[PDB]
C-alpha cells in the first residue's frame, strides 16, 4: 500500500546493480546493420522483447543458490542445495527452461544413426547442472563431517588442552577446509548461473525486423 | 551377501575415472593461466572459455557418479 | 607494430601467420623489437643515401 | 580491418590529386627489391638464397644450402623449403654451408626471416667472422662483468647482456672444429 | 541500562578498540595481526572442541576413535565398539555410579 | 542532512517475505502424508492404546546420548517378533 | 612496468640493447679488425627538442665509445 | 549370485573409459584457450572447431556408457 | 554361472581401450585447434585431417567394441 | 564379513583417482609459474586464476573423497 | 568352468592395451594437424608420412587383437 | 580375518594415489627451473609460487594418507 | 585347474603392456610430422629415424609378446 | 597347482613395466626426430644420445624382464 | 608380480630425461657435454626409484 523509502547508492543496490549487469553481459544484444534511429528503434525494442530475460533469470538463480550455499555456513544450518530436489530441481528447471525457449521458437516440435547421440549428450546436461551444484554442497560437508570426527578421536583420546600439536595440525585442516567450502559456496553459484545463461542462450536467436523498405541516399 | 559386497568395491573401482577428469582439469585450468599470461587483454573470453571447457569436461565426472550411484544405490 | 602494422595485414586471415615466430615472448613483442629495428635501418640507409646524393 | 589497402600503386593514384602534378611520383623501397616473400619459386632444389645482411655490410647473397642460425631457443638449422619464421636470434654462431666447406660467422643477435619463398634474410648488427675475436679478452672482460652487480636493472639488464654474449662467445672460442 | 544501546556501545568498544593484540603485547612472539587471527582461528577452534569435550566427557563417542582410549576405562562402555553392547555396559555403569 | 530521516525506520522485513514463508511452511506441512516416523492408525487403536505404547523409541532420541542409539522413551514390549 | 624480453621491461628499447650487444662484441676484435671497428661505433650528433615552433634547448653528443650502456 | 555380482564390478571396471575422455577434453578445451590467446579474431572458429571436436569424443564416453548400461541392466 | 558372470566382468574390465582413444581424440582435436589457430586459411583441410585421423583412430574404438561383442556375445 | 572387507577393498581402489588430481595440480601450479615467469606485471591476476583452477579441481578432488566414505561409512 | 571364465576375463582385460594405442593415433594424427597447419606445401607428402606411421603402429594394436582370439579361441 | 586382512590390501591400494602428486610435484619443480633459467631476475617470486603450488598439491597427500589411515586404524 | 585358468587371466594382463608401446610409437610418429613439417628436405632422414626408434620400440613390443606366449605355451 | 598358478598371474602384472619404458622410448625417439629437425648437421650426434639413452631405458627394461621370470623359474 | 610395476614410471621419466638430452643437445651442441654430465646425475638420481622398487621386490620375495 505504501512502499518503503530507499537511500539512493545503498550497498546492497550497488551490488545488485553490478551482480544483474554483471549476468545481463553475459548474453549481449547483437548490433544490426543500420545505424539505430528512430527508424530501426521498432526493430531494436521488438529484438529485445523476444530475447529470453536471461539477465532476469540469471541473476535470479545467481542470488538464490548464492544464500542456499552460505546457508551451510552458518553455524546451525544445513545448506538447503544439499539436498538432492533441491539443487536438482533448480538443474532440471534450469535445462526445462531452454528446452521451453528453444521450443516454443519453432513449433513447439520435438527435434540419423548420430543426432540420438547429441539428443543424449543435451538430455543429460539436465542431470549435470544440478547434480554438480548437490554433489559439490554434498562432498565438502561430508568431508567436513568425516574429518572433524579424525579430529574429535585426539582430545578425547588424550588430555584436554594437552599434546596440542596434534590437534593443532588438524584443526589447521579443517579450518583450511571451512575456507575451500566457502570459496566452492561462492564458485558453484558463480558456475550454475553462468550455465544457465549459456544453455538458455544458445536459443536466445530470433530474426531481426529491419528495414524493409527504405529511402536511399 | 556378495552382490552387496561386489557393488561396494564395483563403486570403488568405478569412481577412479575422476583421476582422468582431474587430470585434464588441471592442464585446462594451466592452460588458461598460461593464455592470459600472453595477452592479458582477453582475460573474460579466456576465462569464459575454461569454465565452458571446466562445464563441459566435468559432465564426464557427472556420468561417472552416476555409474557410480547407479552401482551402489539402483 | 600492431598499433597498425598487423592491422593493415589481415586479409581472409592473416600474411603475418605464415610464420612461426621463434621468439622469447609472445608476437606483439618480437613485433615491437622488430618495428624498432626497421625504423633504425630505415633512418640510417635514409642519412647514408641522403649524405651521398 | 584493412580499410585502407595502400601501396606504391595508391599513393600514386592518390598523390596525384592534392600534390601539384608535376611532382613526379616519390620513390618507394619497394622499387629496389626484386624479390618478395608471397612470390613463389627462388628455391631449385637443395640450395636457397641466404641474404647474410649487416648494417655496414652484405656479408652474403648467394644461395647456400643449409644454415644454422642461433636463435633464441637454441640452434635451429635451415634446408631448403623450410616452414615461414620470423625468429630472435641470440649471440651465437651463423653458420653457412656449402657443402663440406663452412664459414662460421658468430653474430650479435638479431632477427632472421625465412619467408614463404624459401629466401632467409638473416639480419644482424655486429656479424663478425669468428677468427678475428681473441679469446683472451672474453674471460679478461667477463671476470669485470661479474662483479658490477648493481641493483639498477638497466645496468642490471646490460650486465645479462653482457655476461650472456661473453659466454656464449667464450662456448664458442672453446669448442672449433 | 537501556537495553540495546548500552550493548551496543559495549560491543563497539569490545570490537574495535579491546586488542588482546595490545594489552597482551604479543609483538615479540607473533609477526603481524594477519598471523595472529589465523592462530587466533584455530585457538578458537580448538578451545572450542575441548570445552564441547569437557562439558560431557563420560560419553561414547558417535565418531570413529582409532582404537585409543581416553584414560583409564579401556573395557567400560566408554570404548566399547558396538553401540548396543556399550548401552547394556552403561546401563550397568549407571546403576552403580 | 538526510541521515535522521533512515535511522527513524528502522528493521523492516524484505518486502514480501510473508509470502515466502507461507509457501514454505505450506509445502512442509501439506504434504498429504503422514509426519515422518508415524502412521496413520484406526480410531479404535488410538483410543484403546496408551500414549506411552503409541510413542516409538526412534523418533525420541536423547538430547545428549552418553551412547549412540540412547532413546529418550521405550514404546510397547508387545513386538511382533 | 612493460611485459616482454628482459630489455622491454627494464625500460631499455629493442635497439639500445642490440647496439649494446654489437659493441661488446666490437671490444674484444681482433687488433687488426677493432680499430677500423671504432669508425663504425662512434656516435657524434646533436639534437634540440622545439615546442613553440622555434625555441629548445641543446643535446648534444660526442660519444667516440659507442652507445651509452647507462640509462638513456 | 555371482552373475548378479559380477556385472557390478564389470560395470565399475567399465566406466573407468571415462578418465580418459576426462583427461582429452582438459587438454583439448586447454588447447582452444592458448589458440584462442593467440589471435582473438578467430575465437568464433575455435569454438565452433571444439564443440564439434567434443561432441565426436564424448560420444566414445557415451559409447563406454552404451556399453555400461547394456552390462548392468541387458 | 561363473562363465556367463565373468565373461561380463571380463568384458567389462575390457572398455578402458576407450578412455586412451577418447585421451587421443582430446589430444587431437586440440591440436587442431591450435593448428587453426596459427593460419586460419587453410582452416577447412586440418579439419578433414581431423576427421580422418578421427575416423582412422576410431578404428581401434571399433576393434575394442567388436571385441567386446565377442566377450558378451560370442 | 564378505561386505565389510569389500567395502575396504574398494574404497583403498576407490581413493585413487586422487592420483589424477594431484597430477593435475601439479600442472596447473606449473603453469602459473611459467606464466608469472613471463611478465610478472600480471602476476597477481595469475594467482587469483591459479586459486580459481584450485578450487574447481578440488571439487573433483572432494567428489572422489565423497564417494571414499559414501562406501565406506554409507 | 574357471578355464573359460578367466579366459573371458583375460581377453576382456587384454584389450585395454588399445587405450594408449588410441592415445598415441590420437597424438600422431594431432600433430599432423599443426604440420600441416606450420607449411601447407607438404600436407599431402606429410599426411603420407602420417600414414605411414599409422600402419605401423596399428601393429600394436594387430599385435593386441591376435592375442585376443589366442586366448578366447585357441 | 577378512576384514583385518582387507584393510592391508586396501592401504596398499590406497596409497598408489600418491604416484599422481609424485609427478605433479616434479612436473611444476621441473617447470620452476624451464621458467627461472628464462628470467633468473625474478627467481625467487616464483619460489614462493612452487612452495604455494606443493602446499595445494600436498593437500591431496593429506587427503590421501588420511583416507589410508582411516582405512587402516576404522 | 587354477594353473591353466592363470594361463589366460594372466596373458591377458600381460598383453596390457602394448598400450605404452603404442603410445610411445604415437608420440615418435607425430614428432615424426613434426619433424619433417619444419624443414621437409630431411624427411627421407627422418623417416630413417622413425622407422629406427619403431623398431627399437618393437623390440619391447616383442618382449611383451615373448612373455605372453611364455605363459600361455611354456 | 595354486602356487604355478599365481607365478603366471604374477608374471603377467609383472610385465606392465614394458608399457612404461616403451612409452618413455617412444619420447625419446620421439625428440630424436625433433632435435634432428632443429639442427640436422648434428643429427650423428643426436643419434650417439638416442641410442645411449635407448640402452640405458632397456636397463629399466631388463630389471623389470629380470623379475618376469625370476619369480616364473626361480 | 604387481610390484615391478614402478619400473614402468622410472622407465617413463628416463626416456623422457633421455629425449630432453636430445634436444638440449640440439640446441647448443658447443655444451653438449655438461648436459650429458646432468643427464647422467639425474639418471643415477632416479635409479633410487629403480633400486627401491627392486628392493622391495626382493623384501616380498625373500622376506
Amino acid at each position: 500500500s505504501s512502499v518503503r523509502d530507499v537511500k539512493t547508492g545503498s550497498l546492497p543496490t550497488n551490488f545488485l546493480t553490478g551482480v544483474y549487469r554483471f549476468w545481463r553481459s553475459q548474453n549481449p544484444a547483437e548490433k544490426p546493420h543500420d545505424p539505430v534511429n528512430d527508424r530501426l528503434l521498432p526493430a531494436v525494442v521488438d529484438a529485445s522483447d523476444k530475447r529470453a530475460s536471461i539477465g532476469t533469470w540469471a541473476t535470479t538463480f545467481f542470488c538464490t543458490i548464492i544464500s542456499c550455499n552460505l546457508l551451510g555456513l552458518m553455524p546451525f544450518n544445513e545448506a538447503p542445495t544439499s539436498g538432492l530436489g533441491f539443487a536438482t530441481g533448480l538443474g532440471v528447471s534450469v535445462w526445462a527452461t531452454a528446452t521451453i525457449l528453444g521450443l516454443s521458437k519453432t513449433g513447439f516440435k520435438f527435434p540419423f544413426i548420430f543426432v540420438p547421440l547429441e539428443t543424449i549428450s543435451y538430455t543429460f546436461r539436465a542431470v549435470s547442472l544440478g547434480v554438480r551444484l548437490w554433489v559439490n554442497m554434498l562432498a565438502g560437508h561430508t568431508l567436513l563431517h568425516i574429518l572433524t570426527g579424525m579430529a574429535l578421536a585426539l582430545p578425547f583420546s588424550l588430555g584436554f588442552f594437552s599434546m596440542v600439536p596434534a590437534t593443532f595440525g588438524v584443526c589447521c585442516l579443517l579450518s583450511a577446509l571451512v575456507g575451500l567450502e566457502y570459496l566452492v559456496a561462492v564458485l558453484q553459484s558463480g558456475v550454475f548461473s553462468i550455465l544457465s545463461t549459456v544453455y538458455v542462450g544458445e536459443f536466445n536467436h530470433d530474426k531481426f525486423i529491419g528495414p524493409a523498405a527504405k529511402i536511399v541516399k | 551377501s556378495v552382490l552387496a559386497a561386489s557393488k561396494m568395491v564395483g563403486a570403488g573401482c568405478a569412481t577412479i575415472a575422476l583421476a582422468g577428469v582431474g587430470a585434464g582439469l588441471g592442464v585446462m585450468f594451466g592452460s588458461l593461466i598460461n593464455g592470459a599470461a600472453r595477452n592479458p587483454n582477453i582475460a573474460k573470453q579466456l576465462v569464459g572459455y575454461a569454465l565452458l571447457g571446466f562445464a563441459l569436461t566435468e559432465s564426464i565426472a557427472l556420468f561417472s557418479l552416476l555409474v557410480v550411484f547407479l552401482i551402489l544405490f539402483a | 607494430p600492431d598499433l597498425l602494422e598487423k592491422q593493415l595485414e589481415d586479409v581472409t586471415g592473416n600474411s603475418l601467420d605464415a610464420y612461426d615466430i621463434e621468439a622469447s615472448h609472445e608476437r606483439s613483442d618480437v613485433l615491437r623489437d622488430l618495428t624498432e629495428f626497421h625504423l633504425g635501418v630505415t633512418l640510417y640507409n635514409a642519412m647514408l643515401e641522403n649524405n651521398c646524393s | 580491418e584493412a580499410a585502407a589497402p595502400a601501396g606504391p600503386k595508391e599513393f600514386t593514384e592518390v598523390w596525384n590529386k592534392k600534390a601539384p602534378s608535376t611532382l613526379i611520383v616519390p620513390e618507394f623501397p619497394s622499387n629496389y627489391t626484386a624479390v618478395k616473400a608471397v612470390g613463389e619459386g627462388q628455391v631449385h632444389g637443395d640450395a636457397f638464397p641466404v641474404n647474410f645482411y649487416t648494417p655496414h655490410s652484405i656479408l652474403s647473397q648467394a644461395q647456400k644450402d643449409t644454415v644454422v642460425l642461433p636463435g633464441v631457443d637454441g640452434y635451429f638449422g635451415v634446408k631448403a623449403s623450410h616452414v615461414p619464421t620470423i625468429a630472435q636470434l641470440k649471440p651465437g654462431v651463423v653458420e653457412l654451408h656449402s657443402g663440406a666447406e663452412s664459414e662460421k660467422f658468430f653474430v650479435s643477435g638479431g632477427f632472421a626471416f625465412v619467408h614463404p619463398n624459401g629466401v632467409t634474410d638473416i639480419c644482424v648488427l655486429e656479424a663478425a667472422t669468428l677468427d678475428q675475436v681473441d679469446p683472451a679478452a672474453v674471460k679478461s672482460a667477463l671476470a669485470a662483468a661479474s662483479a658490477a652487480q648493481p641493483t639498477d636493472e638497466f645496468e642490471q639488464a646490460a650486465n645479462r647482456a653482457a655476461i650472456e654474449l661473453y659466454s656464449a662467445l667464450e662456448s664458442a672460442v672453446e669448442a672449433k672444429a | 541500562m537501556a537495553v540495546t544501546s548500552f550493548l551496543g556501545k559495549a560491543f563497539e568498544k569490545y570490537f574495535y578498540d579491546f586488542s588482546a593484540y595490545e594489552q597482551f603485547g604479543l609483538n615479540r612472539f607473533l609477526s603481524s595481526k594477519g598471523q595472529y587471527v589465523a592462530l587466533r582461528h584455530v585457538g578458537f577452534v580448538m578451545v572450542g572442541v575441548n570445552v564441547l569435550l569437557a562439558a560431557n566427557f563420560p560419553f561414547n563417542p558417535p565418531f570413529p576413535t582409532i582404537g585409543m582410549c581416553p584414560a583409564g576405562w579401556e573395557g567400560t562402555w566408554v570404548c566399547q565398539a558396538d553401540k548396543a553392547k556399550a548401552l547394556e555396559m552403561y546401563k550397568e555403569w549407571k546403576k552403580s555410579n | 542532512s538526510y541521515s535522521a530521516y533512515f535511522a527513524k525506520a528502522g528493521f523492516q522485513f524484505p518486502a514480501g517475505l510473508s509470502a515466502l514463508v507461507a509457501g514454505i511452511v505450506a509445502l512442509n506441512v501439506c504434504t498429504g502424508r503422514p509426519t515422518k516416523g508415524t502412521k496413520e492408525i484406526s480410531n479404535a487403536e488410538y483410543n484403546a492404546t496408551p500414549i506411552g505404547y503409541l510413542q516409538s523409541p526412534d523418533q525420541h532420541p536423547t538430547a545428549f546420548p552418553k551412547v549412540p542409539g540412547m532413546k529418550d522413551v521405550h514404546g510397547s514390549p508387545h513386538h511382533h517378533h | 612496468a612493460p611485459s616482454g624480453p628482459f630489455y622491454r621491461v627494464a625500460g631499455m628499447s629493442y635497439l639500445r640493447y642490440s647496439n649494446i650487444c654489437a659493441d661488446l662484441l666490437r671490444n674484444v676484435l681482433k687488433e687488426p679488425f677493432k680499430a677500423k671497428a671504432q669508425a663504425r661505433q662512434a656516435i657524434h650528433f646533436r639534437q634540440a627538442p622545439y615546442v613553440d615552433g622555434k625555441a629548445g634547448a641543446s643535446k648534444v653528443y660526442e660519444l667516440e665509445n659507442g652507445i651509452p650502456k647507462t640509462a638513456n
